[PDB]
């Protein structure tokens, strides 16, 4: 078993130190890895350290900012993260290299920690900017929620009155560091100009509530 | 530099499928250390293959591995629902670093395949007066979810200022995804038209909007 910690949400340029506490096996005799995975992305190797810490390898993307290291008397693996970048956002896993006699690395990873998250973000707590997406015998319309931080925000229609045909999509994280998402409801073309359509956007962290009227 | 895998495979239950991992002679073609990892949502990877042919104790005999040249392949016989997940290959490189595949999303198939519904929204007038512009390409009702999204101003490809979601599941047993295009009001008005081309299972659907 392995347990990561030290993670959190920091600003680009700040520094952070991850620690993975190990148990149930002899630590000083085995090599260790750090692997990160961006949200909705694939795996990426970060660093590897030999059992005795006499050698360490780092990935070209995290060179030379992120430094692996270990204390064998504390049975701990460390990751020191400096000059952090927005691209450093990911879940960092403490991982064990499989080994044994004739240890000698077997070149596969047999044990994983549940992982510790790290979020490097420029953004500060901020209210959502809501803009209507207007319909051009079924019409499609919706609201555009833009530039809010952090997740989540909930969106209803006509104050929960209209639940039929509503799709609130996942939010995209823009390079600026701010989230944006859309919500669309499918309605009969005939009801337009007749029925009023309103979306209710609610941001809890910033305590922002906004109602936008959507019309042709 | 990542080892290249196919973004996605899919198969009917009972079907045999194959995933390819193509490296160079300095990692995949230079060593026997290629290993393969299965990953479920919200869980940590588990090794299903190592030393390129070998199964770790506890793994089904339905998983095999092979290597030809610089391309190593994982092969799953008799797909069962529980095989659905993302698959990553790991290789050792001449400098003794490790490198991972780009990943493969494997779908054991519940229902028949389904193509995406594509809606494109021009920038709202409230936003135009805000001195910003954004195009919203909304994708829905497709399966298995894997989609290439591509934007074109006029007939010209546009790689600048586009963010796309990872396909997410709907209540109706089909996926959904979105792609947003950031532009300046001048850009929006300057160009003739803007296109959204969604490539799903080798097939592209396209919608278009203009000032």
């Amino acid at each position: 078993r392995l347990v990561e910690s030290g993670g959190g949400v920091v600003q680009p340029g700040s520094s952070l130190r991850l620690s993975c506490a190990a148990s149930g096996f002899d630590f000083s005799r085995q090599g260790m890895h750090w692997v990160r995975q961006a949200p909705g992305q694939g795996l990426e190797w970060v660093a590897f350290i030999k059992y005795d810490g006499s050698e360490k390898y780092h990935a070209d993307s995290v060179w030379g900012r992120l430094s692996i290291s270990r204390d064998n008397s504390k049975d701990t693996l460390y990751l020191q993260m400096n000059s952090l970048r927005v691209e450093d956002t990911a879940t960092y896993f403490c991982v064990r290299e499989a080994g044994g006699p004739d240890y000698y690395n077997y070149h596969y990873m047999d044990v994983w920690g549940k992982g510790t998250t790290v979020t490097v973000s420029s953004a500060s707590t901020k209210g959502p900017s809501v803009f209507p997406l207007a319909p051009s015998g079924t019409a499609a319309l919706g609201c555009l929620v833009k530039d809010y931080f952090p997740e989540p925000v909930t969106v209803s229609w006509n104050s929960g009155a209209l639940t039929s045909g509503v799709h609130t999509f996942p939010a995209v994280l823009q390079s600026s560091g701010l989230y944006s998402l859309s919500s669309v409801v499918t309605v009969p073309s005939s009801s337009l100009g007749t029925q009023t359509y309103i979306c209710n956007v609610n941001h809890k962290p910033s305590n922002t509530k906004v109602d936008k009227k959507v019309e042709p | 530099s990542a080892l290249t895998q196919p973004a996605s495979v899919s198969g009917s239950p009972g079907q045999s499928i194959t995933i390819s991992c193509q490296g160079t002679s300095n990692d995949v073609g230079g060593y026997e250390s290629v290993s393969w990892y299965q990953q479920h949502p919200g869980k940590a990877p588990k090794v299903v293959i190592y030393d390129v042919s070998k199964r770790p104790s506890g793994v089904s005999n339905r998983f095999s591995g092979s290597k030809s040249g610089n391309t190593a392949s994982l092969t799953i016989s008799g797909l069962q629902a529980e095989d659905e997940g993302d698959y990553y290959c790991k290789s050792l490189t001449s400098t003794r670093r490790r490198v991972f595949g780009t990943g493969t999303k494997l779908t054991v198939l519940g229902q028949p395949k389904a193509a995406p519904s594509v809606t494109l929204f021009p920038p709202s007038s409230e936003e135009l007066q805000a001195n910003k512009a954004t195009l919203v390409c909304l994708i829905s009702d497709f399966y298995p979810g894997a989609v290439t999204v591509a934007w074109k101003a006029d007939s010209s490809p546009v790689k600048a200022g586009v963010e796309t979601t990872t396909p997410s599941k709907q209540s109706n047993n089909k996926y959904a995804a979105s792609s947003y295009l950031s532009l300046t009001p001048e850009q929006w008005k300057s160009h003739k038209s803007y296109s959204c081309q969604v490539t799903h299972e080798g097939s592209t659907v396209e919608k278009t909007v203009a000032p």
